[PDB]
């Protein structure tokens, strides 16, 4: 009876240490370090997740070219000058 | 294997759970290590009586009384001794899991403070991407926009 | 009734010795001050 | 005048007491200085609905 107490009195600081570290392992799964990059950590398995479909939905519906964009940027030029131009023929 | 978003949010809930109830194991440890901080001093006040209760024992001139006294401490004297020690190493143990506890709470929040973002994110793409099955480019003349397969229909 | 002492200790953490130790250092002054200035204030 | 007399210790303890009462009404002044502002700002909310 003196000794049982004993063993008792030891059991319920053990069950601590012991969910402190299985807790804190779980953490290195779902975050680890920010720059793991890795499969393991869930964000990253979330991040490639985006960049998928980011790709995947352009395929499907390519973007403009980089002519266009360099012409519709040519258009516009004119349309604002233009006005800008005429502007102040406008007021003079 | 399920949706890898839907994923996040049981996982993150449930350790939510877990850091709460490392917080309650912790609080029973901390409570007998002060009760037997506590049954400690009581057992060195009887071995003190005993040795204040030897001191006026033999004044009779009986000093045979005082060595069954004397005797009789030596008992509790191991078990105090025994406690004491106990305590020592226990004392510096919880103090460096609190440590542990304190790290994790901090961290954790951190992780609370960036999900929100992400599914937002997520959300815009995915629904961003179901557009281009519905209408598209209105050029495609493809099955695949919905207005088409109606326009041939 | 332990339990339960040490359980809101942890969720809310009491303030760190240094700060009850500096807590006194700043109420050292305010007593002197006006203690000091007391003698100053009749004289 | 408590230590008119002469009795400097009386001092110190109603210096003392009163340490207690103006924690506490700094403790109020601060507090009575975020909330008044806060409420005029809503005030301006119901004006304009
Ligand atoms: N400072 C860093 N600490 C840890 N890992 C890093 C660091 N910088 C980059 N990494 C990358 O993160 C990965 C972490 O590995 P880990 O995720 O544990 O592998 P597993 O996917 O098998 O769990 C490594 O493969 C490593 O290339
Ligand atoms: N400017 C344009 N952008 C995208 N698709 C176009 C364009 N002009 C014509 N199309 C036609 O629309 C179709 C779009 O393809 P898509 O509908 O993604 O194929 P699926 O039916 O496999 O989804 C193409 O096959 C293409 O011939």
């Amino acid at each position: 009876e003196r000794k049982y107490l004993e063993l008792k009195s030891q059991k319920n600081l053990y069950l601590a240490r012991l969910k402190s570290a299985i807790a804190a392992q779980k953490i290195e799964e779902i975050a680890g370090n920010l720059d793991n990059a890795s499969a393991s950590s869930l964000f990253e398995r979330i991040e490639t997740k985006i960049l998928e479909l980011e790709a995947e939905r352009e395929l499907l519906n390519p973007p403009p070219s980089p002519l266009d964009k360099k012409f519709e940027q040519w258009e516009e030029q004119q349309a604002v000058e233009a006005t800008l131009a005429a502007m102040k023929a406008r007021r003079s | 294997q399920e949706a890898p978003e839907d994923l996040l949010e049981r996982l993150l809930g449930e350790m939510e759970l877990e850091l709460i109830e490392l917080r309650r194991a912790l609080a029973q440890t901390i409570a007998t290590f002060k009760s037997t901080e506590r049954q400690r001093d009581a057992q060195q006040l009887i071995a003190q009586r005993w040795y204040e209760k030897a001191q006026a024992a033999l004044d009779r001139g009986n000093e045979q009384l005082a060595r069954e006294a004397l005797g009789q401490r030596q008992s509790y004297q191991s078990h105090t001794e025994a406690l004491g020690k106990s305590l020592g190493e226990q004392r510096a143990l919880v103090e460096q899991v609190r440590g542990q506890l304190q790290k994790l709470e901090r961290k954790y929040l951190e992780l609370k403070s960036q999900k929100n973002l992400y599914l937002a994110r997520l959300k815009s793409a995915i629904a961003a991407q179901k557009i281009e099955e519905i209408a598209g480019n209105l050029d495609n003349a493809s099955a695949s926009s919905l207005f088409e397969r109606i326009e041939t229909k």
